[PDB]
RNA sequence: GGAUGACCCCAGGCGGUAGGGGAGCGUUCCCGAUGCCGAUGAAGGCCGACCCGCGAGGGCGGCUGGAGGUAAGGGAAGUGC
RNA sequence: GUGGAGCCUGGGAGUGAGGGCGCGAGCGAUAACGUCCGCGUCCGAGCGCGGGAACAACCGAGACCGCCAGCUAAGGCCCCC
RNA sequence: CGUGAGGGAAAGGUGAAAAGAACCCCGGGAGGGGAGUGAAAUAGAGCCUGAAACCGUGGGCUUACAAGCAGUCACGGCCCCGAGGGGUUGUGGCGUGCCUAUUGAAGCAUGAGCCGGCGACUCACGGUCGUGGGCGAGCUUAAGCCGUUGAGGCGGAGGC
């Protein structure tokens, strides 16, 4: 090989419209039927311990 | 670039660094190098002809006495050196220090007596000159300072 | 009523009650200045050929003035030839009286 | 009425932890609490900080209901950059950037 | 004595700018760039103040041109016989009464055929 | 004074047989009611020519031997995509084309001249769809 | 013409590199100055679609700033990127 | 023949790589966007303007500034124009 | 930094006065929000003034069928200030960066990432022309000496 280099400096335009896609999503939500907190669907909540209508861990 | 106080040495090789090719960093294109140009100290005087100096202190006495500026006194008789002797003097010839005053006499106690107010300048007549005859508005000469003004203008 | 009428060097249409400007006239302020005709329309159609011998305008000098300024630049690449120059044109405005016709 | 917070002097790079506060403009107090919790970013860390701190200058100083608050206005702006040497392939020396924020939340009423 | 730049540098660097407004990119915002974009700008301002004139002209002469033609001639016929007529009506003021006083149009075309 | 500016004017819809017309000079007529130039309110920069509905366009005639001598090329972009057919076989297979391709190219290039080539509809046969616009009938 | 720039009138000119000539603007410092301006706000900074100048520029107004600035007329340069 | 004509005296230069075209020659192969001279021209310095699709030197023509006035030059008048 | 001889930086300013912010709140802290000091705290110690490049938030106009040295001329739409003006740009016309070097460059010839600051025709002594003054068959002093403390005069050796 030989060395490739940036022919020119991107512009501003050029930099940000290629940062179009960077936006991130936000996490999936839903609240646990047990104690009604906000978690990840198909986890263990971590607030109560419940999973399935059922105690899984000790908080 | 001679005088500063770095080396001579060349700070990088000729060629082949990818730079622009330079000597020593006193040369003046550095940052903290040598002045181009800059000033050296120098003598300013030069001999103006002496015919010039008499005349042009001739033109400067009349260019007074044109205006009625121009004052001759006899003798200061209350002036003995207190500044406040010379104000009652001045007062009754006229001289209330609306104007300025260049005060030239051999008298030292009128002079001494003269020189802390702000609007007289003091000369012996040894020291006339154009140069404070034109800054001031009033001229006020002694008989005896007359005298040494003709003798120079001879 | 309106009119074809020459000043300065250029023709303008005209209607009783209009505010003009044209290029500058040697007349004072608030004089009165008469514009040769060369076209009356409306009522009836004069038209000159070239100017109608009979008709003229009436016009009332309000002032003179100067326009915004132009900016006249020249350049010329690669010999170091570069002008800046302001110009306001000066003018005449007029208030357009009666067409006496 | 409005309620500030500032973190000064982060260490974190503006442009990573730009993301996460882009993610809490304009929401309610309690949808950008959940939304911090779960956001896999360390710079989500931080921004929960401020946002906490902020709700907690609205209730105490300038007598704002907590049930009310959202956010109005969020913003990192860039500190002063530390430079650190990286040592490169013969003798070569590269200079490493670790720059720093300065994060604000500002909170409202609904 | 000294005489340093000052501020004089910066002055004459804002007038620059200030007349680079509205322009895209580092032609706004880099006095260098500025610079550059305001000679172009300077020449073609001149230049189309020149042929404002001409393409104002042939705005005029196509307008004329459909008036004519909807009265049985053309422009060229047209001109011509407003000559032999001797009347001195500019294209600017023709084509005003073409769309305006389309009456005193029609009797202009009557003078120029009976002209020649 | 200043000259004179159109306000927006509904505009007009016009029916052209193609029945035996030369094609070239056929489509010159057609380009100038694109362009609104038969209008003494005519302004450069806005679209306000008529509406072109052109009907009998597989019976336009050419002269001299154009009919197996002039060709059509098109370009894919593909090594040897270069493709040419002559224009007997257009007649035949897309009759339309051939009146639509020479008045395009009498038109002015960038958006607005693209903008009034979609104001001409052409068929082959002598009925069209817009009725409802009741095209009225010019003589060409 | 009037009386040497007092302004008017007439005639002809006014693309331009190397280069010759002329006329101006701005910067630092000095005389003017024991003066003048300044806490009712100096220098500097940010604006202006306002005024004057062919132009380089100069005024004026608002905001910021918080202690300096400096005339007409002249002089001297580390004087304009 | 009164012209940014001419002559004389002195101060200050820059230039001393030219090029295309037309005509007259040499060299060359009666080749070269070749080379070397003579006479003219233009570009150089008019990469300012119109025509020649585009284009220093081909045709038109020597740009002090402004105008939404008019007549022309070379070249054009079916559409793009 | 260099084995060594040697080379050789950067880095000044709170406020009149520390009166340099007790205490409370969030926070592990840092940092912040209140309170308090001060004429002033975007004078808070990362401290006078605080330009530009550069980064970001909010708003007005605009943009996903369109061919571009980025402008310019014209018309139209929208927003703003109040007869006019300012911001923006939909469409149409026109349009080959800057500098240098060259017979000739948009040139696919040289230099430049951008911004701020430093950066290149001088001085001394002779000479030669021109010019503002002084004196005129004459003109003029040098070194020094006396005097001043930003005062000048004397000195004719010598030079032309
Ligand atoms: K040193
Ligand atoms: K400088
Ligand atoms: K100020
Ligand atoms: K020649
Ligand atoms: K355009
Ligand atoms: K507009
Ligand atoms: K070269
Ligand atoms: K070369
Ligand atoms: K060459
Ligand atoms: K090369
Ligand atoms: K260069
Ligand atoms: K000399
Ligand atoms: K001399
Ligand atoms: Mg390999
Ligand atoms: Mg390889
Ligand atoms: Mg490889
Ligand atoms: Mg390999
Ligand atoms: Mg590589
Ligand atoms: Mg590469
Ligand atoms: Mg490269
Ligand atoms: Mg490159
Ligand atoms: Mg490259
Ligand atoms: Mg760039
Ligand atoms: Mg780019
Ligand atoms: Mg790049
Ligand atoms: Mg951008
Ligand atoms: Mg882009
Ligand atoms: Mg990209
Ligand atoms: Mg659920
Ligand atoms: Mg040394
Ligand atoms: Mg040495
Ligand atoms: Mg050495
Ligand atoms: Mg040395
Ligand atoms: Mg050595
Ligand atoms: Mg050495
Ligand atoms: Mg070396
Ligand atoms: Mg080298
Ligand atoms: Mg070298
Ligand atoms: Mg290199
Ligand atoms: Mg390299
Ligand atoms: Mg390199
Ligand atoms: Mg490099
Ligand atoms: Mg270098
Ligand atoms: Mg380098
Ligand atoms: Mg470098
Ligand atoms: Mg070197
Ligand atoms: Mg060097
Ligand atoms: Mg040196
Ligand atoms: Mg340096
Ligand atoms: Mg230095
Ligand atoms: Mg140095
Ligand atoms: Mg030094
Ligand atoms: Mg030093
Ligand atoms: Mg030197
Ligand atoms: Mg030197
Ligand atoms: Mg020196
Ligand atoms: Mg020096
Ligand atoms: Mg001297
Ligand atoms: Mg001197
Ligand atoms: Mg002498
Ligand atoms: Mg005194
Ligand atoms: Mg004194
Ligand atoms: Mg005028
Ligand atoms: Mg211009
Ligand atoms: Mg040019
Ligand atoms: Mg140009
Ligand atoms: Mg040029
Ligand atoms: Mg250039
Ligand atoms: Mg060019
Ligand atoms: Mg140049
Ligand atoms: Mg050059
Ligand atoms: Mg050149
Ligand atoms: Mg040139
Ligand atoms: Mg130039
Ligand atoms: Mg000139
Ligand atoms: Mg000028
Ligand atoms: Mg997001
Ligand atoms: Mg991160
Ligand atoms: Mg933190
Ligand atoms: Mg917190
Ligand atoms: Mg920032
Ligand atoms: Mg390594
Ligand atoms: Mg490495
Ligand atoms: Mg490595
Ligand atoms: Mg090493
Ligand atoms: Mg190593
Ligand atoms: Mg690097
Ligand atoms: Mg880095
Ligand atoms: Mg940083
Ligand atoms: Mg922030
Ligand atoms: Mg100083
Ligand atoms: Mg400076
Ligand atoms: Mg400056
Ligand atoms: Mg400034
Ligand atoms: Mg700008
Ligand atoms: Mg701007
Ligand atoms: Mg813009
Ligand atoms: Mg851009
Ligand atoms: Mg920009
Ligand atoms: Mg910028
Ligand atoms: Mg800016
Ligand atoms: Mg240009
Ligand atoms: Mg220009
Ligand atoms: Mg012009
Ligand atoms: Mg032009
Ligand atoms: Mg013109
Ligand atoms: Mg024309
Ligand atoms: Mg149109
Ligand atoms: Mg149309
Ligand atoms: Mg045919
Ligand atoms: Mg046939
Ligand atoms: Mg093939
Ligand atoms: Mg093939
Ligand atoms: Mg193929
Ligand atoms: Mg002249
Ligand atoms: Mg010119
Ligand atoms: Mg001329
Ligand atoms: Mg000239
Ligand atoms: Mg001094
Ligand atoms: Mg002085
Ligand atoms: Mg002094
Ligand atoms: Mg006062
Ligand atoms: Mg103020
Ligand atoms: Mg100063
Ligand atoms: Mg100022
Ligand atoms: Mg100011
Ligand atoms: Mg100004
Ligand atoms: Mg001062
Ligand atoms: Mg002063
Ligand atoms: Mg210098
Ligand atoms: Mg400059
Ligand atoms: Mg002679
Ligand atoms: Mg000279
Ligand atoms: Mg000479
Ligand atoms: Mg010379
Ligand atoms: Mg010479
Ligand atoms: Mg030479
Ligand atoms: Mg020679
Ligand atoms: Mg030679
Ligand atoms: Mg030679
Ligand atoms: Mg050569
Ligand atoms: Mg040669
Ligand atoms: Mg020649
Ligand atoms: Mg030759
Ligand atoms: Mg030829
Ligand atoms: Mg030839
Ligand atoms: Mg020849
Ligand atoms: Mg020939
Ligand atoms: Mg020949
Ligand atoms: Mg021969
Ligand atoms: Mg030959
Ligand atoms: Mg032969
Ligand atoms: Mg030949
Ligand atoms: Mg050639
Ligand atoms: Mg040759
Ligand atoms: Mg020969
Ligand atoms: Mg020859
Ligand atoms: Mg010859
Ligand atoms: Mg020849
Ligand atoms: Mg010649
Ligand atoms: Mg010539
Ligand atoms: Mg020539
Ligand atoms: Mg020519
Ligand atoms: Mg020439
Ligand atoms: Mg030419
Ligand atoms: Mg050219
Ligand atoms: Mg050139
Ligand atoms: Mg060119
Ligand atoms: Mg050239
Ligand atoms: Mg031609
Ligand atoms: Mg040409
Ligand atoms: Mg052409
Ligand atoms: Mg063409
Ligand atoms: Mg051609
Ligand atoms: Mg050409
Ligand atoms: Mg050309
Ligand atoms: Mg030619
Ligand atoms: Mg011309
Ligand atoms: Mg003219
Ligand atoms: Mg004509
Ligand atoms: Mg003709
Ligand atoms: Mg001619
Ligand atoms: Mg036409
Ligand atoms: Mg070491
Ligand atoms: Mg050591
Ligand atoms: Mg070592
Ligand atoms: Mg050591
Ligand atoms: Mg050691
Ligand atoms: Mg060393
Ligand atoms: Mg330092
Ligand atoms: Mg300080
Ligand atoms: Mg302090
Ligand atoms: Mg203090
Ligand atoms: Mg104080
Ligand atoms: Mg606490
Ligand atoms: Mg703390
Ligand atoms: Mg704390
Ligand atoms: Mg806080
Ligand atoms: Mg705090
Ligand atoms: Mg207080
Ligand atoms: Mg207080
Ligand atoms: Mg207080
Ligand atoms: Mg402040
Ligand atoms: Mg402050
Ligand atoms: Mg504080
Ligand atoms: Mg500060
Ligand atoms: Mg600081
Ligand atoms: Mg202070
Ligand atoms: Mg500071
Ligand atoms: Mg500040
Ligand atoms: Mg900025
Ligand atoms: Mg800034
Ligand atoms: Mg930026
Ligand atoms: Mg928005
Ligand atoms: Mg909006
Ligand atoms: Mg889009
Ligand atoms: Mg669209
Ligand atoms: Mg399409
Ligand atoms: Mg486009
Ligand atoms: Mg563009
Ligand atoms: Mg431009
Ligand atoms: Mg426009
Ligand atoms: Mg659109
Ligand atoms: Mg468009
Ligand atoms: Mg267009
Ligand atoms: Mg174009
Ligand atoms: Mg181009
Ligand atoms: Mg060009
Ligand atoms: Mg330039
Ligand atoms: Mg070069
Ligand atoms: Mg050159
Ligand atoms: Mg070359
Ligand atoms: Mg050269
Ligand atoms: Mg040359
Ligand atoms: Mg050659
Ligand atoms: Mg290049
Ligand atoms: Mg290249
Ligand atoms: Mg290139
Ligand atoms: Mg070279
Ligand atoms: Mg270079
Ligand atoms: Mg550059
Ligand atoms: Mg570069
Ligand atoms: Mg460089
Ligand atoms: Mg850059
Ligand atoms: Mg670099
Ligand atoms: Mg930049
Ligand atoms: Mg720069
Ligand atoms: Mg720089
Ligand atoms: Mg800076
Ligand atoms: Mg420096
Ligand atoms: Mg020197
Ligand atoms: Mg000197
Ligand atoms: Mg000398
Ligand atoms: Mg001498
Ligand atoms: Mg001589
Ligand atoms: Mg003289
Ligand atoms: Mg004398
Ligand atoms: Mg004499
Ligand atoms: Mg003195
Ligand atoms: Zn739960």
């Amino acid at each position: 090989a030989k060395h490739p280099v940036p022919k020119k400096k991107t512009s501003k335009a050029r930099r940000d419209a290629r940062r179009s896609h960077h936006a991130l999503t936000p996490p999936t939500l839903v609240p646990c039927p047990e104690c009604k907190a906000m978690k990840p669907p198909h986890t263990v909540c971590p607030e109560c311990g419940y999973y399935a209508g059922r105690k899984v861990l000790e908080v | 670039r001679g005088e500063v106080a770095y080396s001579g040495r060349k700070i990088w090789p000729q060629k082949h660094t990818g730079r622009a090719r330079h000597g020593d960093i006193g040369a003046p294109i550095f940052v903290g190098g040598g002045v181009v140009f800059g000033p050296k100290p120098r003598d300013y005087s030069y001999t103006l002809p002496k015919k010039v100096r008499k005349k042009g202190l001739a033109m400067a006495v009349a260019d007074r006495a044109r205006e009625g500026k121009l004052l001759l006194v006899e003798a200061f008789a209350g002036v003995n050196g207190k500044t406040k002797e010379f104000l009652a003097w001045a007062k009754e010839a006229g001289l209330d220090g609306s104007e300025s005053v260049l005060l030239v006499t051999g008298n030292e106690l009128v002079r001494r007596a003269a020189r802390n107010l702000p609007w007289v300048v003091t000369l012996a007549p040894e020291g006339l000159n154009v140069y404070d005859i034109v800054r001031t508005e009033r001229l006020v000469m002694d008989l005896d300072a007359w005298e040494v003004f003709q003798n120079r203008i001879g | 009523m309106f009119a074809i009428v020459k000043t300065g060097g250029k023709q303008y249409r005209v209607e009783p009650g209009l505010k003009l400007r044209v290029e500058k006239l040697d007349a004072e302020p608030g004089a009165t200045v008469e514009l040769p005709v060369l076209l009356l329309g409306g009522e009836k159609t004069v038209v000159g050929t070239p100017v109608v011998e009979g008709a003229s305008v009436v016009a009332e000098v309000l002032g003179h003035g100067r326009g915004k300024k132009i900016l006249v630049s020249k350049f010329k690449a690669k010999v170091q030839y570069r002008r800046k120059k302001g110009h306001r044109q000066p003018y005449t405005e007029l208030l357009i009286k009666e067409i006496r016709g | 009425m409005e309620a500030k917070a500032i973190a000064r002097y982060v260490r974190i790079s503006p442009r990573k932890v730009r993301l996460v506060v882009d993610l809490i403009r304009g929401k309610s107090l309690e949808e950008a609490r959940n939304i911090l919790r779960y956001t896999n970013k360390r710079g989500a860390y931080f921004v929960a900080k401020v946002l906490e701190s902020a709700a907690a200058n609205a209730v105490n100083n300038h007598d704002m209901l907590e049930d009310r608050l959202y956010v109005k206005a969020a913003y990192v702006d860039e500190g002063p950059a530390l430079k650190r040497v990286l040592p490169r392939a013969r003798g070569r020396a590269d200079i490493i950037k670790k720059r720093t924020s300065h994060i604000t939340v500002i909170l409202g009423e609904k | 004595p000294r005489a340093k730049t000052g501020v004089v540098r910066r002055r004459k660097h804002k007038k620059i700018l200030k007349l680079a407004k509205g322009y895209w990119g580092l032609r706004s915002k880099s006095f260098r760039k500025a610079r550059e974009t305001l000679f172009a700008a300077g020449n073609y301002a001149y230049a189309h103040r020149k042929r404002r004139k001409r393409d104002f002209r042939r705005l005029w002469i196509v307008r004329i041109n459909a008036a004519c033609r909807q009265h049985g001639l053309n422009y060229s016929t047209f001109i011509h016989g407003l000559k032999k007529a001797g009347i001195e009506v500019d294209r600017k003021n023709l084509a005003d009464l073409a769309v305006r006083e389309p009456q005193v149009f029609a009797e202009l075309v009557e003078r120029a055929k009976a002209a020649q | 004074m200043k000259t004179y500016v159109p306000k927006q004017v509904e505009p007009r819809w016009v029916l052209i047989d193609a029945e035996g017309k030369t094609l070239g000079r056929l489509a010159t007529k057609i380009a100038t009611l694109l362009r609104g130039k038969h209008r003494p309110d005519w302004t450069p920069n806005v679209a306000m020519g008529d509406f072109v509905v052109v009907v009998n366009a597989d019976k336009i005639r050419v002269t001299g031997k154009k009919l197996e001598q002039k060709i059509y090329t098109r370009y894919s972009g593909y090594p040897g995509g270069l493709k040419k057919i002559p224009l007997e076989k257009m007649l035949a297979t897309h009759p339309e084309r051939v009146l639509e391709h020479a008045v395009k190219g009498m038109l002015p290039k960038g958006p607005l001249g693209r903008r009034l080539f979609k104001r001409l509809k052409v068929y082959a046969g002598p009925d069209h769809p817009h009725q409802a616009q009741r095209p009225e009938k010019l003589e060409v």
